[PDB]
């Protein structure tokens, strides 16, 4: 569970670029929402803040379009 | 930010490899569910039964996600009660049928709660 520690800093640093310190309470919300991932001690609670975290950054219709990100991975 | 615009995907690709090799059903989920056009519109709530707007955008996904009442999404039980269509119009479950599909207003937008 090394991982979703680190996968959980990096996704709050992505939306940190994304200029969402302005955010305030979308901060706020994955700000606790990521110490609350580091300050766990078993996988689902983990995954179950990790899921979401993550949703943060799909519902932003414009923040990044993950199938041009996707479509550059294997090409 | 042009230079930034580099670091920045960087970042954000190297954050879908630690998402691809995290290997989870539910991130893996709510990722390709969004791939196809069917995304969150709010946080994904963990507390019971708490608020969850999603994004359908064709019958394809629906027929492919929604079990009667019960639409299945990020490795967790929903529980719905508001189903609008694309001009903010509200529609019923009957009525988002096979035989109905092409007259609706796609995307439509269910709206959903943690399920005991």
């Amino acid at each position: 569970m090394s991982d979703v520690k680190c996968t959980s800093v990096v996704l709050l640093s992505v939306l940190q670029q994304l200029r969402v310190e302005s955010s305030s309470k979308l901060w706020a919300q994955c700000v606790q929402l990521h110490n609350d991932i580091l300050l766990a001690k078993d996988t689902t609670e983990a995954f179950e803040k990790m899921v979401s975290l993550l949703s943060v950054l799909l519902s932003m219709q414009g923040a990044v379009d993950i199938n041009k990100l996707c479509e550059e991975m294997l090409d | 930010e042009d230079k930034r615009a580099k670091v920045t995907s960087a970042m954000q690709t190297m954050l879908f490899t630690m998402l691809r090799k995290l290997d989870n059903d539910a991130l893996n989920n709510i990722i390709n569910n969004a791939r196809d056009g069917c995304v969150p519109l709010n946080i994904i709530p963990l507390t019971t039964a708490a608020k969850l707007m999603v994004v359908i955008p064709d019958y394809n996904t629906y027929k492919n996600t929604c079990d009667g009442t019960t639409f299945t999404y990020a490795s967790a039980l929903w529980e719905i009660q508001q189903v609008v269509d694309a001009d903010s119009k509200i529609v019923q479950l009957s009525e988002i049928s096979m035989d109905n599909s092409p007259n609706l207003a796609w995307p439509l937008i269910v709206t959903a709660l943690r399920a005991n």
